[PDB]
């Protein structure tokens, strides 16, 4: 009814039983028992090597139906061989994904879009693969982590996570919708609950995306029983977080879509066979008993031989009209809190982002994208609108700790910093020092050791120091150069004496009254000329006695010129006394 | 010049 | 009393005929009017042509003075003091003028 | 001797197979082939579709004895139905089936556990009788359903409290209510083990050892004995469940110590009678006896035939607690939330946030600690010795849960997203501390600009450190004030002093000036000086007075002395008054 | 030709079946299934409780070949028992089964793999020999088992180190000490992969790339050759446990190349002899050669007819590491920790903490690197550059890990619990850094009450600005000095000087002192002032001195110049005494 004929390396195989799992959502696997006839030299004669030198070679599957003509076609790859006994050959392989997923690593792609990231990754593969790369998502996604995760892990988890079809057609490996009796018919209906939210806060726009339960696209009457009976079940809203980022209003959209179609197409589905290879994977059957049981899209298929050369078919299939191919084969990462070192802080958006380079991208160079620091103290308020509490945002070249944001390795963000060893001089003895350094050495320092220098600091490189001596309960303040005070009332109160010292010159300017009380002695020790000048009356009252000794001349000028002593006067001279007047001299 | 002047009684 | 005697003084005696000028040499110190010594109560004896001839028949006491002023054991003297003399009578010698002659500077010859 | 009579939907169920799985563990679970005659109109005729309006329907199977009159019945709901060419199969279970698929967030604030499964019920549309009958009536400061479906959060939290959690064949029980092969099985396993929980909300160290047996078996009890020798170390675990007080601590403990003992012999059975049911204690007697043997899951199998098979598995009956099994304990990672509160009324610096789940329809969480980069206690201090800086309504938070569980939430730390910050200065020039009010510490490290570190309130007040100019800046709107016990101001060049209104120079003992040069003295009024006792003036060189006006010089004794010569001129008299003369020496 | 004694505890054993398994991976396993004859007791007269006691009993079992006269010896202990209705069943395998039932939490600090399995050893009950001689000797500073057995931590300890780890049916040995059917498999693996490390302790990044084969025979040169081209660009991966040296990172990347490489081809076997053995190494032939096989697992079958067969598997001989197996690695989650010293002697600022676990019975880890909110270097700092609070001993601190190593903690930052916290102020209103000693930098934001910033200590000294009020208030207990170049002291309204004994002005070079208004002195006691040179006064009013006592004059030359009149009144006597004369012109 059926034949089929399987090539390896382009020879035809005499094979005695095939069998040949394809999947939309999963790995082609064939398994071919190979034939060693008497006639020629057993697998013992050639070796276990020669036969093992087929690994990685090409498998090329024909079914072929006689009565219609239609023929299913396969190409594949070899990746495990067993010779075991009169003594046969087990060729394993499967689609070429299957070495695609033995090279696990970390990685990381920043500002590409699913294209370019599909495409680098299959470059970088030595497979070779007809490849259709047709996302439907074109769009730029800023971040994308291979955490630990083989080629097809990645790619299978990032595409399917956007929605996109990914899958080998049997000739070419898909990505993105292509756009395209019975024996053992089963149909099954199951209870999901459709009642099911998504959420995701992006602070980079500080958006709350939210998105409900979608519509139905593919559904038949089977799917409609099991909506209508799996309604009543759930009357409360699932909220759930978003496994993958999303950027934009649209992207949750399109994220809870998938997610709503995914449930709606396990809602109920077929499990068929036949004897017919004509039945192809991704590709629509209408199912009669013997009617019509619905169409369905069939999404896994397993085609079979025997010895006796009966071929036989069985598959899988969901609502036809699904849009949204199974999730399967695809799991998502866990990460945990890495080092890495910042390389950027010139955050474009402004927002204190940093970009880093973890420790996978030290040797070949690379760098992640932007980043939150997460601050001990951080928001706003009203009177301060931006940047409120702790804003120390790393220098380029900083050891730090990124954590991620739930579990996902496309969420990262910097827990901290550490002091390693090419930055930290460690504690000082029982530590005793608390301080806050930035790069120009501006420090503000707390001293612990109440038999040392106790006390507190705020300093600068250049010598502007503010100091609290604790243990002798002193206060100073310097300034290499001028330090100014300004208020609208200073109140300088001193206890004891009071000290003041100018190198050069003392210069006070009073704008009104100048009032100076001392309550003991005053001496004014001047050692030069004293210049004195008023511009009103100038009165001096003193309850002891008055001594003024001039060593030079001494002159007096006036208008009117009153000496009058409640005692005696004397005037004393040792040369001349003299009373000279224009107008006379009256002794009354 | 000043000259000289008297000294008297007032 | 007004003026103050100084050396050089116009005076009379109540019998000397002759108008002589008082000689002043107690005092060394104190001058006044310019340069003019100061006449005191110690101005004594020969202190003056001692007007001409003497006309009693045909200097001890200075009484008069200024009592607020003391001019080393002595006080100045007054144009209305008056003086006595041993060969003659008590108060016979008088004064005109006492010797002081006020010349006048720049201010006094804007006030013209 | 067992008849088993099903009905679906209340019709009796033709059926050629029936398989009935009960635990007091997991879920119930039949599977019922249904016969399809060929008189009577096929599945097929009747269609998939019409066949499937049985899901969620009421199955009632009810296996009586004969002989002894012992019944069993089982009410169930259909889940799965697979109409296969052609006949029909009923994959259903325990209503609690329908309670596992809905994984989702939630979270309950201070209630107990009768509340919580009350909610958990009272959310979904399967209805069943229920005995909302837990043991632990105290309520829970919190706990959190994180990607949980309502059976698997209610069967985890309640199992991690050691209560019966299960389906009893008509009910949902919470809380506590001839033989044809046996296998009575015995293992080693460890009872030296000892479970700690560290309690920061009141500051106690919870340690629990194991406990003592209630229900073993001969078996158990020989089992155990041949195990004492083998772990002479005491294995030292932390607490899946947080513990807030000691007694809780003991309940976990024994709990777990009763799951572990009562694995160290179990019994397997099997017969075809239907008075041993699920939960119940069942005498074991070999076809002398092998214990008590409380039934903890039992088989029930019919065939085409008609015959009647039951097997079970019996644990020591007595034990207190009933298998983990099904309960599974989730993990949690690192989430963002907002800030709703920071009034702790305990007064620790707790936080209550709101996560992104509960931002839709609300909700908030309970206290959490926020993590600091330094906190602690000293003898000087004793309280808020550290980095205290507790987040404002409306920040936004990382917070972390400590360990993996999702009940025990801690604030990782705050983040500057779009809203909150605008970015670092241009090279990442200012590192700034900033409060609500406007205060702010702040170094700016830009060289070649405003280089150099501010103290400063919004009011105007500030303590500018110019590292550029070497110069240091303070100001204040308002008056400014200095006071020590000494003071002194030591300046290495010329030192300015300026007001604009009146200065005041109050010295409270002797004054001291010295002037290296010149005095240079500028009054613009009058000059009043006042002297209480004697005034001494000393000039090296010339003292010269010129007065604009009248000069009065009044005094007790004048005595004016010259060394050379005394002058007197005036342009006007010179008086000479004296009350007791005038003398000339 | 093979006879298969099996003795427990020393009395021969009457088995019907019987099967054995050993591995170099795995735990070794045994199932006897003991003959109960009929005219013997059954056991139900013994009892299951009595057969139970053989629990932990030594079971050995020596298999030989009559021919060739070689023997196999087994020697284990039974761990399960199953009396099923009658026979007995025995599962007890290897004495390692015995040390994998008790997970606890537990740490080794600078310890090498030798002390760490003897600690282990000497912990547990079984007792076993063991040749405990694992080829890496250096000392590691931190081994953490977390949630563990004994036998799992061990496991996954030493294979993580490469050391061989095995059970060989008589001895545990920790470190390298004609078939029926064959089956010989070739598979395509990757040997461009990496192993990458950061130590930074070290400041070190060490990278090692695949090694080269040892034990590679035909199948595995033909896989490798076949899969050379597929894998062109090499796989980047951390290493799974932590790495103090480049040689370390070769050595744990050698062993995992190896291990990856071993898989290319290998062979599983049919046989009947009992030669073959765990661990050892044979010459495959076709009954041409096959290759020179290590026997890493082999299974020991004996049915009821007494037909002893032989199933096994083996690796490339010469390969250096056996297979990963048991071995599997932990995930570690934030814990809670008490600081207890953080006296570094690396002098990197790293703590010392000890673990809740760790609590009732004392101990300590290793130092862990303190994670700060800013940290870092520069041109000018380049040592200790940002946030530095390193914590205190008796600190509660948050413990992450990195990566989800429980040997690689890391302290996440500090906690506020009930004896840390005293609470937050009214509203939120209080933010403070404070050190151990009372140095306090506070900022109130209660705009209402003591609304600004301080910076204080316990002493006294305080720097306080006043929002409020608009104020600025410096205080100091002893003493306040200002120390700059220029000082300028400019008051809008007043500036007021108060000493409370003495103020002293020491003018450098020159004074200046100019008085918009009046200048009014008021002197409590003497004045004493000195002119070195000339002293001028300008009075542009009237100039009075009025003196209570006698007024002294002394000078050289005096003058006084009356622009109108002079007055000279006394009460007594005036005195006008000179040496060459006195003129009253
Ligand atoms: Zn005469």
């Amino acid at each position: 009814a059926v034949s089929v004929e399987i090539k390896v390396a382009g020879k035809v195989c005499d094979y005695v039983t095939m069998e040949l799992f394809q999947s939309v959502s999963t790995h082609h696997r064939f398994k071919i028992k190979v034939n060693y006839r008497p006639d020629k030299p057993s697998v013992w004669a050639i070796g276990p090597d020669v036969i093992f030198k087929q690994l990685g070679e090409k498998v090329s599957i024909i079914m072929t139906h006689h009565e219609s003509g239609e023929k299913t076609e396969f190409h594949g790859l070899i990746s495990d061989i067993h010779v075991e006994g009169q003594g046969f050959v087990i060729l394993e392989g499967g689609s070429p994904t299957i070495l695609l997923d033995r090279d696990p690593a970390m990685d990381c792609y920043v500002e590409q879009n699913l294209n370019t990231i599909v495409s680098d990754i299959l470059d970088k593969s030595g497979v070779k693969m007809n490849v259709t790369n047709n996302p439907k998502h074109t769009d730029i996604i800023p971040y994308v982590a291979r955490y630990k995760e083989t080629s097809y892990g990645f790619l299978s988890r990032l595409l399917r996570s956007y929605g996109e079809w990914f899958y080998y057609n049997g000739e070419t490996l898909q990505i993105g919708n292509p756009e395209i009796d019975l024996t053992g018919v089963s149909i099954n209906a199951t209870i999901r609950s459709l009642n099911h939210s998504t959420y995701e806060f992006d602070p980079v726009n500080d958006k709350f995306y939210y998105d409900y339960s979608g519509t139905p696209k593919g559904a038949t009457l089977g799917s409609r029983s099991a909506e209508k009976c799996s309604e009543p079940i759930f009357p409360t809203e699932a909220k759930l977080p978003s496994m993958r980022p999303a950027y934009s209003a649209m992207d949750l959209e399109h994220y809870g879509d998938a997610g709503f179609h995914r449930n709606y197409s396990q809602l109920s589905q077929i499990k068929a066979s036949s004897r017919y290879c004509g039945i192809r994977l991704g590709e629509l059957v209408v199912t009669r008993v013997p009617t019509d049981l619905g169409r369905y899209r069939i999404t896994e298929i397993t085609h079979t031989v025997d010895g006796q050369g009966r071929y036989s078919n069985t598959f899988c299939g969901v609502p036809g009209g699904t849009p949204v191919m199974p999730w399967g084969d695809a799991v998502m990462p866990v990460a945990y809190p890495e080092m890495a070192r910042v390389v950027s802080n010139e955050d474009p958006k402004n927002q204190g982002r940093v970009k880093v380079q973890f420790m996978w991208q030290e040797v070949d160079g690379g760098e992640s994208y932007w980043m939150r620091v997460q601050s001990p103290d951080a928001g706003k308020s009203d009177q301060v609108a931006k940047n409120r509490g702790f804003v120390f945002i790393p220098e380029p070249g900083d050891l730090v700790m990124v954590g991620f944001e739930q579990g996902n390795p496309d969420r990262p963000y910097v827990t901290g910093s550490l002091f390693y060893k090419a930055n930290s001089q460690g504690a000082a003895t029982d530590n005793t020092v608390k301080s806050i350094r930035t790069r120009s050495g501006h420090t503000l320092e707390f001293n612990d050791d109440e038999g040392g220098d106790w006390g507190i600091t705020i300093k600068d490189r250049n010598g502007c120091m503010f100091h609290f001596d604790t243990k002798g309960k002193n206060i100073e303040i310097t300034a290499p150069e001028t330090m100014t005070l300004n208020a609208q009332n200073i109140n300088i109160n001193a206890g004891e004496q009071l000290n003041t010292s100018s190198g050069k010159e003392t210069v006070m300017q009073i704008g009104t009254d100048f009032q100076q009380d001392v309550g003991g002695n005053a001496e004014i020790a001047i050692g030069e000329s004293l210049t004195e000048s008023i511009a009103k009356d100038s009165t001096n009252s003193i309850a002891g006695n008055l001594s003024v000794t001039v060593d030079e001349n001494l002159m007096y000028d006036a208008q009117d010129m009153t000496l009058t002593a409640q005692g005696g006067m004397k005037l004393l001279a040792n040369a001349k006394i003299g009373l000279k007047s224009s107008e006379g001299v009256d002794i009354a | 010049v000043n000259g000289t002047m008297k000294f008297m009684i007032a | 009393g007004k003026e103050f005697v100084v050396d050089k003084a116009m005076c009379m005696c109540k019998y000397g005929a002759a108008p002589g000028k008082l000689m002043v040499t107690d005092n060394q110190f104190f001058r006044l009017n310019g340069t003019k010594l100061c006449a005191s109560t110690m101005t004594l004896g020969n202190v003056i042509p001692g007007f001409g001839i003497c006309k009693v028949n045909p200097i001890t006491q200075w009484n008069g003075q200024f009592s607020k002023i003391t001019m080393m054991g002595g006080n100045p003297l007054t144009d209305k003091s008056k003086g006595t003399c041993s060969c003659g009578g008590p108060d016979c010698i008088e004064f005109m003028q006492t010797g002081q002659i006020p010349v006048p500077g720049s201010k006094q010859m804007q006030q013209a």
